[PDB]
RNA sequence: ACCUCGUUGGAUCAGGACAUCCCGAUGGUGCAGCCGCUAUUAAAGGUUCGUUUGUUCAACGAUUAAAGUCCUACGUGAU
């Protein structure tokens, strides 16, 4: 994960969800793209 | 025990150890977490202005029971890879240096006579 | 068995340059067998010291405690000590060097 | 009859049937291990097995320099020189691993601790590693050897010329001036050699000991 | 009842003899110390609703002192019980299985060879001591100026707090309170004289009581197995001990000298 | 200057047939060892050294401080 | 709007923060394993001895798993 002040996906599998009270970028194909807020 | 600043008698064939020098050979660090060097431990040797690393095989101090203690601080001059810088040990080498862990059969080869 | 004879074996199928046993009279308390090999390099060495110690491990003595190797990190010497046996690796020079023949034949009549 | 020391029991509060357990013990231990009656200057030659050979023995000889400890525990501290290093080996006398203790030369010493041979000339403490063992006739008071040493200078592991040592083996008038020896008088502590509650009389436990041993027997 | 996991069974009071060496068939050198048992006798059972805690409790005691010299509610106590009253009385937690009957005597050949044990006892009261001896602090140079000061604590806190901490480390009574030392081998057993070989230190001086239990340290908690579970009995008579049980690795004296071959 | 002309002649010759019945060495490296031994000093010493090479060249052969097998 | 210049350590004992130096757990990596780099979490524990310098420091030597950044009226001098 890369903490983020603003969260964006970056290619197409990325998606936002919001887990353990916090916003989150996960992806499957790219895990480079993982992004905490 | 052997510590930093304590003068050492290299038993050894080295030329470093039989060579002649204003200074006798010190002790300048026990590689050891405290810094106390009994049998078997490294130490760092000021020899003729020149570093060199040094393995303890004899001391003053007393060891434990059935060990032999020794009149002087008996090192063997050592290179930083370990192989011993001399190729001959005259004195007695005690014999608990065999299962003490750490490399010494090395210093057992070279050595002669064993207490 | 791990013996001598599986020591020498060992380290002729292995092709060791050169082999030297030395039988040490037990009143001289270290071992047994002296052994003392020469290699091409420290390739070598450590290939054939690493092989003699997976034979040991792997042949029998479950309750001989395992054994060292000494002198990974130099390249010119290396050496194994067994329960009754001392394997002592090294190069030409290294040999011609330390003289451990004579040494260890010629106890007090030598230089 | 010689009661070997570290049968007698140091003074304290400790129970006797500790002493009983550890003498029954002891003597257990001395009808498979002979321990031969010797004393501080006499020369021992002893036989240990090594553990770290497999099976083999080593053979060390020196003269005894000290016998210290009591019970099961108790060691004899015995010194030579080998290849002109001085060594001396503290060895257990019931430690299993003593295969033999040989007396090379049954003698007694003007002092009963030979710890000032560290600093007498090494001639004192050299001994040959293969020399024969003498004989002393059965019924013979133990030979007591008067010899005086030469001291080496005065930078000593104690200063064994004070009264407190009570040295009687070591020539003082060669190394050390009279007024050297003068200055040394000044810890002389004259009573205490006649303070009567310091003395320990061992005459009932050494009777006592002398009981079980022969119980033993 | 036989024993089952998770059971506890009861301890003994010793009295802690001297120690001795010992030497195992490795060649090594280990300490030992003796623990007498000497009159130990079960005293008192509770259940664990009134153990102070959740689990039943056994009152020993052990060393026969003289009724003289005892309370007046000692002194009942001891006589509703039919024995002598005892020098200290320790309180071993136990599970209803090990329960027994009060005044059974305990033995030494309760512990076997081989099991791990457990020893507290008052240390060595040395008095008001100061912080030097009491907590290894280092203390003041003795020379180069320092003057009155070489043993003294330096800074007791920070200035701020205006204070000074609780449990601050500071000069007083050291020794003298209770002690355990874990996990202690029991080397050998003389069932003659009662006595415990244990390894290593116990808490306390020579001719003290000390209360001796099974460890409580997770490597040896299913160890119970082949121990008398209730206790020892003697009386069952179903094999009489050797006057010495020996741990297998203990150089027995008597046996050939060891010979590492 | 040695001992005698044909001691160490003698010396040599048991010490070859000593390495004859070898077993466990290396034959050819031991042959060359005590050429070398006895080719690289035996030619010029001092008449005093010599008893002394005899004396360890003996020692070696009779094997009693340990011998090659 | 010219020049200048206006109480401090050490020893002892440390309390605390985490913005972590090491030890722990994870995500990613322009890391195949080894590794390094980066980020999240983690303050239970630990965090060396010397030479020159009064050094506050600094450099150097030898180590270390590491030789952390700080606050505590130099933290602490009725020690
Ligand atoms: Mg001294
Ligand atoms: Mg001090
Ligand atoms: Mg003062
Ligand atoms: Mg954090
Ligand atoms: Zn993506």
């Amino acid at each position: 994960f890369k903490n983020k002040t603003v969260l964006k996906k970056r290619c197409k599998d990325c998606y936002l969800v919001k887990r353990r009270g916090r916003w989150y970028v996960y992806c499957k194909t790219h895990p480079r793209h993982k992004q905490r807020q | 025990a052997i510590q930093k600043m304590t003068r050492v008698r290299v038993v050894d064939n080295s030329a470093l150890g039989n060579s002649p020098y204003h200074r006798a050979p010190r002790c300048i660090h026990v590689y050891k977490k405290n810094g106390v060097g009994k049998v078997g431990d490294q130490i760092l040797l000021a020899i003729k202005g020149q570093k060199k690393k040094a393995l303890i095989v004899g001391h003053c101090m007393p060891g434990p029971r059935m060990t032999p203690r020794f009149d002087s601080n008996n090192v063997v001059l050592i290179e930083d890879n370990g192989n011993p810088v001399g190729t001959r040990i005259k004195t007695p080498i005690p014999t608990s240096l065999r299962k003490r862990e750490g490399e010494y059969s090395k210093v057992l080869a070279i050595a002669q006579n064993f207490v | 068995k791990f013996d001598i004879d599986m020591m020498v074996s060992l380290l002729r199928q292995e092709n060791a340059r050169d082999i030297c046993v030395i039988q040490v009279p037990p009143e001289m308390r270290y071992t047994d067998y002296f052994v003392i090999v020469s290699g091409t390099s420290t390739r070598h060495l450590h290939a054939m010291a690493f092989y003699v110690v997976k034979m040991y491990k792997h042949l029998k003595c479950k309750r001989d405690p395992h054994v060292k190797i000494e002198g990974k990190d130099t390249d010119d010497w290396l050496c194994v000590d067994f329960g009754s046996m001392v394997i002592h690796l090294m190069l030409p020079e290294t040999r011609e060097i330390y003289e451990l023949e004579k040494l260890w034949t010629l106890r007090s009549y030598d230089d | 009859r010689f009661l070997s020391p570290e049968f007698i029991p140091r003074r304290g509060r400790t129970d006797p049937l500790k002493f009983q357990i550890e003498r029954k013990d002891m003597l257990e231990r001395r009808k498979v291990l002979h321990i031969p009656e010797f004393y501080v200057g006499s020369i021992l030659r002893v036989t240990t097995a090594d553990p770290y050979a497999s099976g083999k023995i080593s053979q060390f000889l020196g003269i005894c320099i000290q016998r210290s400890g009591r019970g099961l525990g108790a060691t004899f501290i015995l010194r030579n020189v080998i290849e002109g290093q001085g060594v001396e080996i503290c060895f257990e006398l019931y430690n299993p691993r003593v295969q033999e203790i040989q007396v090379v030369k049954l003698e007694k010493r003007l002092d009963d601790s030979l710890l000032y041979l560290r600093d007498a000339l090494p001639e004192y403490s050299t001994f040959d590693v293969n020399m024969k063992p003498v004989v002393q006739e059965p019924n013979q008071k133990v030979p007591v050897n008067e010899l005086k040493v030469k001291m080496k200078p005065k930078p000593w592991s104690k200063r064994w010329e004070r009264p407190n040592f009570n040295i009687k083996g070591i020539r003082f008038d060669l190394c050390l001036t009279e007024q050297q020896m003068k200055e040394a008088q000044k810890w002389n502590q004259p009573w205490l050699e006649f303070d009567m509650m310091r003395e320990y009389d061992t005459s009932k436990i050494e009777a006592a000991i002398w009981k079980e041993i022969e119980a033993s027997k | 009842h036989p024993w089952e996991p998770g059971s506890f069974r009861v301890g003994l009071i010793a009295l802690k003899l001297g120690m001795m060496p010992l030497w195992t068939k490795d060649g090594q050198k280990h300490v030992v110390t003796l623990l007498q048992v000497q009159d130990c006798h079960v005293l008192k059972y509770t259940s664990k609703e009134n153990c102070n805690g959740k689990m039943a409790t056994l009152s020993v005691g052990g060393k026969t002192v003289s009724r003289f010299r005892k309370a007046t509610s000692i002194l009942e106590f001891y006589r509703e019980l039919g024995l002598p009253p005892k020098q200290t009385v320790k309180i071993f937690n136990i599970t209803d299985n090990a329960a027994i009957k009060p005044g059974t005597p305990l033995y030494a050949a309760h512990f076997r060879p081989g099991q791990y044990v457990d020893v507290t006892a008052k240390t060595i009261g040395k008095g008001f001591q100061g912080v030097m001896k009491r907590w290894g602090f280092k203390g003041q140079p003795a020379t180069h100026g320092q003057t009155k000061t070489h043993r003294r604590p330096g800074a007791v806190a920070t200035g701020d707090i205006g204070r000074v901490w609780p449990g601050t480390k500071m000069p007083g009574k050291m020794g003298n309170i209770y002690r355990t030392e874990y996990g202690l081998k029991v080397w050998r057993i003389n069932t003659k004289h009662n006595i415990i070989y244990v390894n290593g230190s116990v808490p306390g001086h020579k001719n003290c009581l000390v209360k001796v239990k099974d460890s409580k340290l997770p490597a040896y908690k299913d160890l119970g197995k082949n121990l008398p579970f209730p206790t020892y009995f003697p009386d069952g008579d179903e094999e009489e001990l050797p006057e010495d049980l020996y741990d297998e690795n203990v150089c027995q004296p008597g046996a050939p000298s060891i010979t590492f071959a | 200057a040695p001992w005698s002309r044909e001691a160490v002649l003698s010396l040599y010759r048991a010490l070859l047939r000593q390495g004859r019945q070898l077993r466990y060495t290396d034959r050819d490296f031991y042959f060359a060892s005590i050429r070398r031994e006895f080719r690289k000093n035996q030619k010029l010493e001092d008449a005093e050294a010599r008893e002394r090479q005899l004396e360890k060249g003996l020692v070696f052969l009779n094997g009693k401080l340990g011998r090659i097998i």
